[PDB]
């Protein structure tokens, strides 16, 4: 009832091959003598469908295959001419077409394409290919059986697997800028939160590190009357409407933690 | 100026060569068309620049099948190799010394020197040379036995640089590969100058306990190794605080002209849930190196003593942090050192963190370092493997394959002696004042 | 680029050898026409193999039909895929004297100018491969001269021969013994791998494991094309771990007397427990190390095993074979010899066959086959003119170089 | 710079330790997820740059099902996921199974983890590791995790919390066994071990805790609260700060007395505490009193040899010496002529927090005790007694000679903890 290629590539039971040889054999031998014929008599793959599309139509039936068989010298039951049409007809509409008329009665590669036949519709756009890779010649393509649909059968590891074209870090950094410095530091607190400067600096000390004035006081933001006393003691004299728009500047200069003491230096030397 | 090449020959050789250049393309950024985006000095010693901006890779691809070469023939870096580089023969060596040797491996060698010849004039400055093989495999063993005496007459002193599959203690892919393993290291031993060593069964658990990959694959293997080779080279491609070129961890790897077979291994190697729980350090990935779980040759260190050690490091790593962690290591008690090396520890500092592949199973570190350990533990690896021998060479068996091509019978009994000879050269060496 | 020539000798050569072209087909991808339908380029990047291209893509197969009766001949050709053939070599005319003296040695210079023709007009030929059965007269008088003449005229090339050993309960022949013990002869001298194939196991196999009532000759042939396959798809399909004929034979022959090899196929499962067994790695090789699926009439509890290899088909991992190798060899300690270490083989192919996930195939040397033949001398010297006492002669110096290499 | 590293073996350590780390997280606001919405946290917690903290805690066990609700629950995120270590087919309350034959598969791996927590480390106090007498590897597992943790470790601080077997109820038949065998290899390789037993916990609950029916849920919040009131001196301020050798020192007075008795004071509910006024002077009356006693042992039948109290809270100093010299001039709370001094004052500042879910009441101050008194004895005398019994017809010894233990070790025990009996009758008689 299975035999054991069923058992042995896990068949389907609608798929099931046994008992089938002897008409699969038939299938095959008329299929074969229908492509000598068809290469031995005709030289033009079109023409050859249009003697064996009698009615004219684009399609060719049941009948008109009795009655090509019958002109081709092959004398068929009529099961027989049913199944080889049922493998024929691969897209089940129960006609067959230009495609799989010249992919299974004909051979496709002797006769090459030419102007005219791709002039003579039959074919869609989506039908021509090139006959082979780097070639100006084209020939048709090659509907494929259901039982032969392998792309996701047969796939190579390595190669697949290593084909690749060209999340936050994790870890702890040298340099913890993350972390907020501590107000006061403990004895035993070691870690680098980046306060501690060059040697340059620290060998050849400008004013304000001289005199206690560091980054951490450049960049605390400060408030609008703390600002203005800063600048009149300073002596920069400027009226309110500059002070607003170097206010304005220092601000959009960035938006967080903004007015602090570089950012409304840098204003006041850009603008002057 | 400073540039190098790059030769892959058998199986072994060629399948890491996959995963080892795209590693190269991703850090540099390279597409595998073979051109930069749209949207520098770094990328000179693996690829060359052409005219019309196509970036073309150094590298040779030698095989004596060509079942695996053309794989990446019609793979998906079709487009980035040279037409001509991609060499390849018929009917393989079929693990045979004597056909990589004698009989088939004298059709191709006349092309491979031709290729090397011009890639050497493309070369304003050559520094070395980097054979990818493995010693089981009779490509692998054979081909490459007759390469170096071709080449080293042909470039006296030039450095060359291997990085070869150690066959494993317990587990095997053939039979013959203890008769495969002897006949190559009889010529390796004065026409090379270090002969790195990687094997199967240590990175096998290291992908277990580590990474948790229960069922790794070649793939795996191979993007692992690829990481380590770029770690090695990644001091001749960016600027760091202690660049270490490839002559200068030559001598300090190499005390005696037949003692220059180090061990590679690489830290830190975890998961992508354990790093964001794990704190790595400075301190605790160059302890990462040194436990017997995570070399990645199958040998107990503690058994031997070491001899000279190279620590190079990768990413945000600072001097200090090194000195420091090194000297804890000294006052150790588990590691061993000889007393004739008081100081046997080299570091390099890059400034380039490594580079996560996407897709990986590797994480994603701010440093890494490469630990190369030149170590006397190796010389019971090579004991294993002449107990390997001198068994199956009791009764001549596996001989008339061998002796079918032209090789004679006389070159197993020299080639014994002459491993009988290296292993007592370790126990010369370790036994001190 | 390396290419295989196909002989099929004898009925049940040329039945084994039918279901071994429709195997290969289907898997290649080729009408019974001759055209080529597959969606996989892997399908077309090795069709030299076994395939010659024709005019217009038609592909023919490489092999030479040869047989002295015409009805088999007609049966081949008007089987399933008897059209692929070429129409000119079908070359057609019960006692090896008939087959190897008296009317096989006029067809035989029809037979070698073929198989000449066909191996020049080879690129760079690689190996032979013969399908025959050691206990017909004209599949052992035939077999062994085309052994003999092809060896002579092509020394440096790798020969596998597919043998239909016999079997004592199933036997239907009684020149069975003499026809047997002619064909050793010459199968022990001018060989580089013989496979032994025993219908008694095969009908075992298909009665316990696979649970068939009524098995078909067709039937049993599947089962030894699916092994003739898996043994050389390393030759046609790319694989993580490739190795050829040149590579099995130079790992797997120890000495140049001892190259029997029991062949197997490992993913046998019937209908009823498909959904009850799942499939992979480590009982893929249970069911490839288990004892009823060995492809003889040789039980491996007896004697001991010297070389072994597995072919797999299909996506897994390399770690788990090589446990699973490491694991079963230590397990089963006593069943290896001590002075050859690491006695398994592996090898992987990144290809599955037919409408399965993955597979495995086993070929094994072993001194379990010493009784084989055994049994076939005490058989012959019952029923038993120099000729014959020479044969038994390098029989009892066979069992005698097994037995003395056993212990 | 002060920390600890803290191991828990065995399922009543592990539960007790689940229990320990909701109250840690709780002390330091950070979520079970192990990030924060000041360096308290270093005593416990490894912090890592992305704003995570790690505990400073191995969860070893050889079941699996008891640390597999540890993968799965609510804390999952928090620990290393390597760190919980599982092994298979446990001991089965047999001390030679997690000892010679299942014990020594791990161990390996269980000292790696502490080489790896210890090089993090830039000063460490001490161990914490959480076990119990009855069971098979709680007893069994950390003999050889304590024998080799002395050659390691030089002289480092080793702290002991064990769930001591009760006199009247029990679990297992073979508790006595197991309970003979870890005293005698313990007695060398510690430095303190405080026991509390499951009789005393379960009358504390109902007549304090209005608690019917209690449940080892609610035994294991109590215990936690004793061993956070103890690390409490590391992690925060206060007016008396002490360090874990302090008391190491101030509670041994010689080489094999070092079991001292742990009570907490006061553990009332949240209904009853409303009424109640709690001051110094009083909750650490309740400490001496015999029904607050967290080891079923009468303190009246033996002397005490020296007390440790760690008041929390907002006490002050004058308070506690009104309330220690009230002691001393009564009676029947008997104090050892040869130790004229013998209490020890702790005083810290952070209150005692509450759980969710739990059954403690909030108190501006709370107290734990540790005292040391000649009161076990009996309770010695009691398990010898026990272990007499049944090793005279040699019942369940076949089965711990099957995996590789033989006869004369229980034999060698039995006079070790009989020395150990005559060693309070020496000290307790006055000279
Ligand atoms: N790391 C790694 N090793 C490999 C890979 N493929 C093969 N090997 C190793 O190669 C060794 C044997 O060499 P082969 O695989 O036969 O390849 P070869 O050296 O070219 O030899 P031939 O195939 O006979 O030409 C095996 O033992 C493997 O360990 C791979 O993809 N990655
Ligand atoms: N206080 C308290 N004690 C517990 C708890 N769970 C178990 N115990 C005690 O632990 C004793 C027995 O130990 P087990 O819980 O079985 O664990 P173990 O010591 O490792 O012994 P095994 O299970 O055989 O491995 C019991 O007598 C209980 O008194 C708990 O949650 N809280
Ligand atoms: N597998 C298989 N074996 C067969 C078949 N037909 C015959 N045999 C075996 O072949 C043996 C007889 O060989 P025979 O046909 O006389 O060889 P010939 O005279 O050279 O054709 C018998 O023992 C059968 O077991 C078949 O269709 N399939
Ligand atoms: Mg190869
Ligand atoms: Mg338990």
């Amino acid at each position: 009832e299975y035999g054991v290629g069923d058992l042995i590539h896990n068949r389907l039971p609608d798929e099931y091959l046994r008992g089938k040889d002897r008409q699969r054999a038939l299938i095959a031998a008329v299929r074969h003598h229908l492509k000598k014929v068809n290469y031995q008599k005709f030289d033009t793959l079109l023409a050859a469908f249009r003697h064996y599309d009698k009615k004219g139509d684009g399609m060719i039936d049941k009948d008109e295959l009795q009655e090509a068989c019958d002109q081709a010298n092959l004398s068929l039951d009529d099961k027989l001419l049913d199944q080889l049409f049922d493998y024929c007809d691969v897209d089940n509409d129960g006609f067959i077409n230009y495609l799989e008329f010249a992919n299974f009665l004909n051979w496709k590669d002797k006769m090459l394409l030419k102007e005219y036949e791709e002039r003579v519709l039959l074919i869609k756009p989506e039908d021509i290919v090139l006959k082979e890779a780097g070639s100006t010649e084209k020939t048709l393509r090659t509907l494929l059986r259901p039982s032969d649909k392998v792309s996701n059968y047969y796939k190579t590891t390595s190669s697949e697997i290593n084909a690749i074209v060209g999340y936050p870090i994790c870890g702890v950094p040298t340099i913890r800028s993350d972390i907020p410095a501590p107000r006061i530091r403990r004895i035993s607190d070691r870690t680098n939160y980046g306060e501690e400067g060059s040697a340059y600096s620290l060998l050849y000390p400008t004013i304000f590190a001289r005199k206690g004035v560091f980054e951490r006081d450049f960049f605390k933001t400060r408030s609008k009357e703390e600002i203005a006393e800063i600048l009149c003691n300073i002596g920069v004299k400027l009226s309110d409407e500059e002070f607003e728009n170097v206010w304005n500047l220092a601000s959009k200069k960035h938006h967080r933690g903004e007015v602090c003491v570089e950012n409304i230096r840098n204003v006041l030397d850009e603008l002057r | 100026m400073r540039e190098c090449i790059s030769i892959h020959v058998g199986q072994a050789g060629v399948q890491i060569g996959n995963a080892c250049w795209e590693l190269y393309c991703l850090e540099h950024g390279i597409q595998p068309d073979g051109q930069m985006p749209s949207d520098d000095d770094s990328f000179n010693t693996f690829f060359s620049e052409t005219g019309a901006g196509k970036h073309v890779p150094r590298a040779v691809f030698v095989d004596l099948e060509p079942t695996v070469i053309d794989e990446v023939r019609t793979g998906t870096y079709r487009q980035l190799f040279h037409p001509e580089q991609l060499i390849t023969g018929k009917e393989d060596a079929a693990n045979n010394y004597a056909r990589g040797h004698y009989t088939i491996g004298k059709e191709i060698i006349d092309l491979v020197l031709d290729r090397i010849r011009k890639l050497a004039d493309q070369c304003t400055g050559l520094q070395g040379f980097l054979v990818f093989h493995s010693f089981g495999g009779g490509t692998g063993s054979g081909f490459t036995s007759l390469l170096m005496e071709r080449l080293s007459v042909d470039y006296g002193k030039k450095s060359k640089l291997e990085f070869s599959i150690y066959p494993a203690p317990q587990v095997s892919t053939a039979v013959v590969e203890p008769y495969n393993s002897i006949l190559t290291t009889h010529t390796t031993l004065e026409h090379s100058d270090c002969a790195f060593m990687v094997d199967n069964e240590a990175i096998y658990d290291i992908c277990r306990r580590n990474l948790d990959i229960e069922r790794p694959t070649y793939t795996n293997l191979n993007r692992l190794i690829g990481q380590i080779v770029s770690s090695i080279t990644a001091s001749l491609r960016f600027d760091g605080a202690l660049n270490v070129d490839l002559t200068e961890f030559q001598t300090n790897l190499v005390p005696y002209p037949r003692i220059h077979f180090p061990l590679a291994t690489y830290a830190p190697v975890i998961s992508a849930e354990k790093a964001y729980h794990e704190q790595l350090s400075v301190a605790e990935i160059t302890n990462a190196c040194f436990e017997p779980a995570n070399q990645m040759v199958k040998c107990d260190p503690r058994h031997g003593k070491y001899m000279a050690c190279c620590l190079l490091y990768r990413g945000d790593v600072v001097p200090k942090d090194v000195n420091a962690a090194i000297a804890t290591i000294k006052t150790k008690r588990t590691i061993q050192f000889v007393d004739w090396c008081p100081t046997g520890f080299k570091v390099g500092i890059n400034y380039q963190p490594p580079t996560v592949v996407p897709g990986g199973d590797l994480a994603k570190v701010q440093r890494a370092v490469c630990m190369l350990s030149n170590t006397t533990a190796i010389a019971e690896a090579w004991a294993r493997l002449d107990h390997k021998f001198d068994l199956m060479y009791a009764k001549r068996a596996f001989v008339h394959w061998y002796v079918g091509e032209g090789m004679e019978e006389g070159e197993f009994s020299e080639a014994r002696e002459d491993m009988a000879a290296l292993e007592k050269d370790y126990e010369e060496v370790g036994v001190d004042s | 680029m390396r290419e295989i020539v196909h002989l099929q000798a004898g009925q049940c050569g040329n039945q084994i050898g039918a279901k071994f072209w429709e195997v290969i087909s289907d898997e290649h991808g080729i009408d019974p026409t001759g055209t080529y339908h597959g969606d996989s380029d892997l399908q077309l990047e090795r069709i030299n193999v076994y395939y010659n291209e024709a005019t217009g893509g038609k592909y023919v197969p490489r092999a030479v039909l040869v047989d002295l009766e015409p009805g088999t001949m007609d049966s081949v050709r008007s089987g399933p895929f008897g059209q692929i053939f070429r129409p000119d070599n079908f070359v057609f005319g019960n006692n090896w004297a008939k087959g190897h003296y008296t009317e096989g040695a006029e067809l035989v210079d029809s037979v070698l100018d073929v198989v000449r023709k066909e191996a020049e007009s080879c690129d760079c030929l690689q190996g032979f491969q013969l399908t025959h059965s050691l206990g017909g007269g004209t599949g052992s008088g035939m077999g062994t001269l085309l052994i003999s003449k092809i060896r002579e005229e092509y020394p440096d090339r790798i020969m596998n021969t597919f043998s239909v050993v016999p079997s004592p309960k199933v036997s239907d022949t009684v020149v069975e013994p003499y026809n047997a013990t002619l064909s050793v002869h010459q199968l022990v001298e001018n060989t580089d791998e013989t496979y032994c194939i025993d219908n008694e196991a095969l009908y075992d196999i298909c009665f316990r494991t696979l649970k068939l009532t009524t098995p078909t000759y067709g039937d049993l042939n599947h089962l030894v094309s699916a092994t003739m396959s898996g043994v050389t798809t390393c030759l046609r399909f790319p694989g993580q771990l490739n190795a050829d004929l040149r590579k099995l034979a130079v790992n797997m022959v120890p000495f140049p007397r001892l190259h029997f090899f029991m062949p197997g196929f490992a993913p046998l499962t019937s209908r009823g427990s498909q959904q009850y067994r799942a499939l992979t790695v480590p009982e893929l090789t249970q069911q490839m190390f288990d004892a009823k699926n060995m492809m003889a009439a040789c039980d491996p509890r007896h004697g001991r095993y010297l070389t072994v290899a597995a072919v797999f088909r299909g996506r897994m991992s390399m770690k788990e074979v090589d446990e699973q190798m490491l694991n079963v060899q230590n397990k089963n300690s006593s069943y290896f010899v001590e002075w050859i270490p690491n006695n398994v083989k592996t090898a992987v192919c990144d290809i599955p066959p037919r409408g399965l996930k993955m597979s495995a195939t086993f070929i094994g040397n072993s001194t379990a086959i010493q009784e084989l033949f055994k049994r076939i001398s005490e058989q012959f010297t019952a029923m038993f003119e120099m000729e014959f006492t020479e044969a038994e002669s390098n029989m009892n110096d066979l069992v005698s170089e097994y037995q003395q290499y056993q212990d």
